[PDB]
């Protein structure tokens, strides 16, 4: 009977289903993870010179 | 069979100066177009230089 996460991927929605405590908080989670990524990603691309790739 | 003055190059980059050439190339000729061969086919005179350079 207390608070659960959820998330869609096809809007890229939290769904939160619970108390206003959950609001409160939960709110601050989608906060804390809503950061992008800051330059270097996962995926680089090396341009190599002078091996062939 | 393509016999003529040929250049096959696959070029590659140094991000800065220097080319990376793949070569594949040759002066070839089939001797006189009204002379034959001690063999069967048609001879080919070529000069031919395959290298990375």
């Amino acid at each position: 009977l207390a608070p659960k996460v959820v998330a869609d991927e096809r809007t890229n929605s939290v769904v939160v289903s619970g108390e206003p405590k959950a609001r409160a908080r939960i709110i601050q989670m989608v906060r804390q993870l809503d950061r992008e990524l800051q330059s270097q990603g996962n995926t680089r691309v090396f341009y190599l010179k002078y091996g062939k790739a | 069979k393509t016999v003529g003055t040929k250049l096959v190059l696959t070029p590659q980059i140094n991000e800065g100066d220097s080319v990376l050439l793949t070569i594949e190339q040759e002066v070839s000729s089939v001797g006189k177009q009204a002379t034959g061969t001690d063999g069967l086919g048609p001879t080919f005179d070529t000069r031919t230089v395959k290298n990375a350079v």
